[PDB]
């Protein structure tokens, strides 16, 4: 949930920006969702 | 040698994710009876359906409506936190920053960085960006801080 | 010409002429030309014993002035161009009155809807001014072209003359005139050509496809081409990112001539071409400078302490690290790049290597460096899919059978290429870049081309110690991880370290939200005058220092952590040269040397 928001896009004055958004890894054993949970991402985010 | 990659995959996994998280947990016999009953619940008879139907009645947003929700609460907001709750930050760098050390100390060569903090600051303000807000408090921080160091708690094992 | 000049022209200049009468800043620019031309004339004509007449418009100027005059320019170029250029041409023959050719007119500013990318240039509103942003993407090997023949007839030794006209000299569609080329006289006498009394005109056409980063991405590019007539030839090369300006034509006569599809020949011809400067182009910045903008940097000067400050406002966007930053800026300066009589050039650029631990800032720098130096190229070094970030691959189906490209280093050929995860990039480009280094001449010899091509460019590299991590208590070399050529080829290697503390570490985080709660845009144009104008000689005061200190480190590092070689010489000239350029010294000092020294001693230790 806190993903799809984005975060503080920054253009700093000397143009060296800073990312908004977030990188999150799953790790485990196969099952327990670690795929699943992209394929309803790609449903509801914009442009996935 | 070896197929694929290699260690520095190490760095790159714990450098530049802003959370890990590792999720296993071992064939609790009364867990894989719960997530079955739900499962089942799945597949046929679609009480889960009907349940997310009656709960889009009750306290649920519809997939749709999420997604414009999303998209308009992501365009309107520019959002910025006050010094109120940056000092928060601050108080728990250091001391993650000062314990941790101990156990590099201890050699036990697992990290602990700013862009694990540039992460903090920023699902701090995304989670208060949610509620249509241009400002944040430690009312959304001490939240985020509970969700990042479910993820420490997986860097450290 | 020969037909009478009716009141829809005849006021159309006259009007235009109230304009030039007001702004007067046309009347003596087209004055300055003649002004320029006739200093050479006198030159070539008394002491041995062209400016390409064109004057750029503000379009701003015409819409407060004659509000029916900007749509007719916008609208109907064909009826509005060829009178104000009519106009100028007699302007240009009342400023002047020495004794005794065409003028012509270019533009500039906001053309609203009619500023469109050719994704949506169509066949709407064609004969429009339009102006177009993309890509330049080939260029046509500049051909002369006729336009007045000339001939001899040598049983009475008169002189014989024919001018020709076509469809790219008139905005309207004059009646074609096929004239067939003289070999007999009317009397039907033998004829002879006086070639070059005859005179001549470069034709080229380039073709624009849309910029790739406003592109909506997945689709194919799109491409329409531009003539260009004498002037702005020189002025385009393949690969940059290229506004132009014109009269988007529509000739010919397609299917509905002649006999059977496929519709009119569409093009621009270009009145205005400028090039312009976006991330990773083959074109500097070149900030003008007035000379109020001079007047700062000579109040600065010669204050004892702008080295220290010019260095940190680079990257307030990071914490620490003035010892690096320093070097960075004296990479911008440069040496002065010495060529020797009968004997090879000797290296001014400096290149410098970034290594650490991963946390550091590697990777961000360099995005300063490629936002705000003169001209960058940026590389990942493993990516450059070609033969490298030099050389090309060389083939062609056009007319000429055989064409030649650039890689980035060689578009790069004077400024700063930014290479990074440098030790991911494979030995098939390092024993490329030993060739490079301090040499700055690139060879390849591929079955048609055996041939040399310039390079004379500066590098920062930025790589990653293998092992994931280091700490000085780990041996310092093997963390390299690459040849000691390579660690000498670059003259300036520095270790950055975060085994992590508390007390520096403290700071950081107030920093950093202040980050998320001098300048740039001067640094350009002090870096640029400071590049053009000064070319610091060596002084006695500081050619001592490097001496001393050379010699001594060749006693003590080599019983020590590093490497010294004769190449580490001259890298003190370099550095101490660059400073002298920070001062704007007309000659080097002892100052200089010392500081030569100081980056050393933390890039060393
Ligand atoms: N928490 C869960 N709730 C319901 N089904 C689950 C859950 N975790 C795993 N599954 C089951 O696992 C299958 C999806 O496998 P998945 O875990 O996406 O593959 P991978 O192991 O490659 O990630 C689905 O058929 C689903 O029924
Ligand atoms: N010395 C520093 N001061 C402030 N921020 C830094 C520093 N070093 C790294 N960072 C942070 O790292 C991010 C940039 O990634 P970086 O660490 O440069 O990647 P790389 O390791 O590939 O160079 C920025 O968000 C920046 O805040």
């Amino acid at each position: 949930v806190c993903l799809l928001m984005g975060g503080s896009k920054k253009i700093l004055p000397d143009g060296m920006r800073l990312r908004g958004d977030i990188n999150v890894l799953l790790l485990g054993d196969p099952g327990t969702a670690k795929s699943q949970l992209l394929k309803f991402v790609e449903k509801v985010s914009p442009i996935a | 040698k070896s197929p694929g990659d290699n260690i520095d995959f190490q760095t790159t996994i714990l450098s530049r994710f802003d959370m890990i998280f590792i999720v296993k947990d071992d064939h609790n016999e009364e867990r894989d009876i719960s997530i079955a009953n739900h499962v089942i619940n799945i597949h046929t008879g679609n009480a889960n359906a009907m349940q997310n139907q009656q709960e889009e009645n009750g306290s649920e947003i519809s997939i749709e409506k999420m997604k414009r929700y999303i998209t308009y609460c992501r365009l309107k907001c520019a959002p910025r936190l006050s010094p109120q709750a940056a000092e928060k930050l601050s108080s728990n760098f250091v001391t993650i920053r000062k314990q941790l050390l101990i156990n590099e100390l201890e050699s036990t060569e697992r990290p602990i960085t700013i862009r694990q903090l540039e992460a903090i600051i920023r699902i701090t303000e995304s989670l208060a960006k949610l509620e249509l807000s241009p400002i944040a408090q430690e009312r959304h921080v001490d939240e985020a801080i509970r969700l990042f160091q479910a993820s420490t708690m997986d860097a450290a094992s | 010409t020969f037909f009478a000049p009716d009141a829809v022209f005849g006021d159309r200049v006259r009007r235009f002429q109230e304009f030039l009468d007001t702004f007067t800043s046309y009347r003596d620019s087209v004055r300055s030309i003649q002004v320029y031309n006739s200093n050479n004339a006198a030159n070539y004509n008394d002491d041995q014993d062209i400016l390409p007449h064109r004057i750029i418009i503000s379009l701003d100027d015409l819409r407060e002035f004659d509000r029916s005059f900007w749509s007719g320019i916008l609208v109907e170029p064909a009826y509005f161009i060829p009178p104000a250029e009519k106009a100028l041409t007699d302007l240009a023959d009342s400023m002047d009155d020495v004794p005794h050719h065409p003028w012509k007119l270019s533009f500039k500013g906001s053309f609203g809807a009619h500023a469109l990318s050719p994704r949506t240039l169509t066949a709407q509103h064609l004969n429009k001014l339009v102006s177009v942003e993309g890509i330049v993407t080939k260029t046509s090997l500049v051909r002369p072209k006729l336009i007045r023949s000339v001939h001899y007839a040598a049983k009475t030794g008169r002189f014989h003359y024919r001018d020709y006209t076509d469809a790219t000299t008139t905005l309207t569609t004059r009646i074609p005139t096929p004239a067939i080329y003289p070999t007999e006289d009317t009397e039907g006498n033998k004829l002879t050509t006086e070639y070059g009394y005859s005179t001549f005109i470069d034709h080229q056409r380039i073709t624009v496809q849309e910029m790739p980063e406003m592109a909506p991405a997945g689709q194919l590019p799109r491409s329409i081409d531009v003539i260009l007539d004498d002037d702005l030839v020189d002025k385009t090369k393949p690969g940059d990112r290229v506004n132009v300006v014109g009269v988007f034509k529509s000739l010919g006569a397609g299917g509905m001539n002649q006999s059977n599809l496929i519709g009119f020949k569409t093009l621009i011809l270009g009145n205005t071409v400028y090039p312009l400067h976006a991330r990773s182009t083959g074109v500097a910045a070149r900030q003008m400078l007035t000379d109020f903008d001079i007047r700062n940097i000579n109040k600065l000067s010669k204050k004892k302490d702008i080295f220290d400050i010019l260095s940190q406002s680079l990257a307030p966007s990071i914490y620490g690290h003035d010892h690096i930053k320093k070097a960075i800026l004296l990479m911008l300066m440069g040496g002065v790049e010495k060529n020797l009589e009968n004997g090879s050039h000797l290296r001014g650029d400096i290149n410098i290597l970034m290594v650490g631990d991963p946390s550091t800032a590697k990777s961000q720098l360099l995005r300063f460096v490629l936002n705000t130096a003169s001209l960058a190229i940026a590389t990942t070094g493993r990516g450059s899919s070609g033969v490298g970030l030099t050389a090309a691959v060389t083939t062609d189906r056009e007319t000429g059978e055989r064409r030649l490209e650039a890689g980035a280093m060689v578009l790069a050929d004077r400024g700063v290429v930014c290479i990074d995860e440098f030790d991911k990039m494979t030995d098939v480009d390092r024993v490329a870049i030993h060739e490079v280094m301090e040499q700055q001449t690139v060879t390849i010899a591929k079955a048609g081309i055996h041939t040399t091509l310039n390079a004379r460019c500066s590098v920062i590299a930025a790589a990653n110690p293998v092992f994931g991590q280091y700490d000085v208590n780990r041996d310092p070399h093997q963390n390299i991880a690459l040849p000691d050529s390579l660690l000498s080829r670059f003259d300036l290697l520095f270790v950055v370290t975060d085994d992590i503390n508390e007390i520096r570490d403290r700071s950081i985080s107030e920093h950093v939200l202040r980050t998320h709660r001098v300048t740039i845009p001067f640094l350009r144009k002090y870096v640029q005058y400071a590049k053009e104008r000064v070319i610091p000689q060596l002084t006695q005061e500081a050619i001592n220092v490097i001496v001393k200190n050379y010699t001594d480190l060749r006693n003590d590092d080599n019983t020590k952590k590093s490497p010294i070689t004769a190449r580490t010489l001259e890298t003190l000239i370099r550095l101490a040269t660059a400073h002298a350029k920070v001062r704007l010294s007309k000659t080097v000092n002892k100052v200089d040397a010392k500081v030569a020294a100081n980056l050393l001693r933390f890039a060393l230790l």
